[PDB]
Parts: structure tokens; C-alpha cells; sequence
């Protein structure tokens, strides 16, 4: 079923004009190869995004749902070219990326726009981040730590922002980058929600355990365990749908997790953000009404 | 107390909201008075 709303902008688009709904930007954070991109494209439900191991996120990519009845995607570059294949969206996606930062490892500030029109897609806008790193590789310069930082700080650090914390589980929770920056701009824990995503690597005899009960360090609205698909998998070209059934198969049968099924997965995280969305037009339909 | 402060403040503010719309009736109405008549009987040369 379709929650009230999306109702609201599937009716604002009836009416047409003068009329929608503010809502936050949501912002995805985590260390290099912590999967956050992976969640991107869950959430969204199109695998469009560049994947895989190694820097592959060299520019802010600032995606821009729009609610339409025919799903396509578009670029404010290449104008008036319609995309209904988004393999071709992936290729232009990683073409542009080269033709500003190069082949070796380069990084640079400047984002990519996508707008991606869909039927039940509100207006919400998501940006993905490229990753945080200690040691510089390739042609990268020595400071590129905190060129990458100072490009979170534009985005993380402005009010009316989800943030999305990424975070290995084979990683002990202690080293997370993501927490660090949540933490830093966000001390009370208001907006910033947790995200656990190698649950199915974790060395054997080892689990996550006290980090999904919000026990080990303890965050206002919880940790939420994500398992998606390996990099065989990926080039093995299986479907989202085999993924999620997986990640309900192995939340429903790992020892340790059973009793946490209900609030694992990436559907539970859709309802989190469903209602974390919805209590911020609280105040204002007043007005719209 | 988080969730104490946040529902306190969205109550408070839901009604602040509501209640716009009832003060901007009554100003626009008032003007609208002021246009339904001219009253030159006070303060004014001719009064
Ligand atoms: N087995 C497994 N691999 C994962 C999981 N999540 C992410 N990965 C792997 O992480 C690799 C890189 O993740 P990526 O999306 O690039 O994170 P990014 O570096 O922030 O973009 C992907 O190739 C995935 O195969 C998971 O839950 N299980
Ligand atoms: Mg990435």
C-alpha cells in the first residue's frame, strides 16, 4: 500500500501547480567501502549507482526524485535526452566523473546532478558523498583528508538534514568515521540514524549483537542491520529482489537475530524514514490546508 | 527528556500555526471595513 504521503504528492501532482510538501534533505555517510552507495540504491529500489570495491564515488552525486507517472531519469548536462535504460545512466554517471577528475583516483568538489522522475517518489532529494580516507593513493595529494571532510561539512552541517551513518559490522563499531562526523555535528542524536551493513562477514564466533541493541554506544534512534549483494553477486547481475529475499532469510535464521527479524532489514529502514519524513510536515499542514 | 522536548515544542507550534490563520481573517476583514464606507463626520476638515 501506498503511506498518506505519498498520497499527498500523488494528489498535489493531480492538482498541478502551487502547491507541495518540504521535506528534509537526506544526506548518506560512512568510511570508503563501508556500503553506503549499496544503500542508496536499495532505498531508491533502481540499480543505477557505480558499485564496487575500491574509490569508486569520486563526486558528490546529488539525486532528485520527482513524482511523475512514467519513470525516467535526466541530467542537467546532455539537455532534453531521456534516459529509460539506466544502465546508460550508470556509464554516464562514471563518463563524467572521468571527464573531471581523471582515471587516477582524482576527487574533486564539484557535483553531479540526476533528477529521477517516478510515480510514488514525493519530492525527496538524496546525496551521496564520496567515502572518507586516511592515506593518500594514486594522484591524490597528501591533504585530500580534509578536502573530503570539508566536502561532508557543506552538507551534513545544514538543519533540515537526515544523515545516514554507514558502518561495517567486520570493523569494530570504535573506528567508524560515520559516527565520528554524526557525533561531531550532531551531539544529541536528532537526526542522525545508524546503519550496520556487513553483517553476513563477520568473522566466525564474532556477531553485532550488542551494537543492534543500542547497548555498546548508544544512539537516540537505534542501529538498523543491512545485508546486501557481494561483489559475485553484483557482477553475477542477481536481481533486488533475490537480494531482499536473502537478507530475510539470513536475519531469520542467524541464532543471534531472531528476536531482532522484526526490526531488521532494508523495508524496516523504508518505514523509519517513511515516518521520520512524516513528522516533519507535522507543524505545517495547517498551512496547507 | 528527547521526546518530551520535541512533542512539547511541535504541540506549541502546531497551534501557533493554527492561529494564523484566524488573526490574517480578521485584518483582512478590518480592511475590507474600512473600505465599505467613508465617515467624514470627526477629524476632518469638513467635520
Ligand atoms: N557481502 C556483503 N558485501 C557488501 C555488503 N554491503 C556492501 N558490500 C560490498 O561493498 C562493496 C563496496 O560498497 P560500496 O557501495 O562501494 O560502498 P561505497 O564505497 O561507500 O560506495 C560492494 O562491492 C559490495 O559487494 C553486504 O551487506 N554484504
Ligand atoms: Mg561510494
Amino acid at each position: 500500500l501506498i503511506p498518506l504521503v505519498n498520497r499527498l504528492q500523488d494528489a498535489f501532482s493531480a492538482i498541478g501547480q502551487n502547491a507541495d510538501l518540504d521535506l528534509p534533505q537526506i544526506a548518506v555517510v560512512g568510511g570508503q567501502s563501508a556500503g553506503a552507495s549499496s544503500v542508496l540504491e536499495n532505498f531508491v529500489g533502481r540499480d543505477f549507482l557505480p558499485r564496487g570495491s575500491g574509490i569508486v564515488t569520486r563526486r558528490p552525486l546529488v539525486l532528485q526524485l520527482v513524482n511523475a507517472t512514467t519513470e525516467y531519469a535526466e541530467f542537467l548536462h546532455c539537455k532534453g535526452k531521456k534516459f529509460t535504460d539506466f544502465e546508460e545512466v550508470r556509464l554516464e554517471i562514471e563518463a563524467e566523473t572521468d571527464r573531471v577528475t581523471g582515471t587516477n583516483k582524482g576527487i574533486s568538489p564539484v557535483p553531479i546532478n540526476l533528477r529521477v522522475y517516478s510515480p510514488h517518489v514525493l519530492n525527496l532529494t538524496l546525496v551521496d558523498l564520496p567515502g572518507m580516507t586516511k592515506v593518500p593513493v594514486g594522484d591524490q595529494p597528501p591533504d585530500i583528508e580534509f578536502q573530503i571532510r570539508d566536502m561532508l561539512m557543506q552538507f551534513v552541517t545544514k538543519e533540515n538534514c537526515l544523515i545516514l551513518a554507514v558502518s561495517p559490522a567486520n570493523s569494530d563499531l570504535a573506528n567508524s568515521d560515520a559516527l565520528k562526523v554524526a557525533k561531531e555535528v550532531d551531539p544529541q542524536g536528532q537526526r542522525t540514524i545508524g546503519v550496520i551493513t556487513k553483517l553476513d562477514l563477520m568473522d566466525e564466533g564474532t556477531d553485532a549483537r550488542d551494537v543492534l541493541e543500542n547497548k555498546l554506544l548508544p544512539l537516540r534512534r537505534g542501529y538498523i542491520g543491512v545485508v546486501n549483494r557481494s561483489q559475485k553477486d553484483i557482477d553475477g547481475k542477481k536481481d533486488i529482489t533475490a537480494a531482499l529475499a536473502a537478507e530475510r532469510k539470513f536475519f531469520l535464521s542467524h541464532p543471534s537475530y531472531r528476536h531482532l527479524a522484526d526490526r531488521m532489514g532494508t523495508p524496516y529502514l523504508q518505514k523509519v524514514l517513511n515516518q521520520q519524513l512524516t513528522n516533519h510536515i507535522r507543524d505545517t499542514l495547517p498551512g496547507l490546508r | 527528556y528527547p521526546r518530551l522536548r520535541e512533542e512539547m515544542e511541535r504541540i506549541v507550534t502546531t497551534h501557533i500555526r493554527e492561529r494564523e490563520g484566524r488573526t490574517k481573517e480578521q485584518v483582512m476583514l478590518l480592511i475590507d471595513i474600512e473600505l465599505a464606507y467613508m465617515n467624514t463626520n470627526h477629524e476632518d476638515f469638513i467635520g
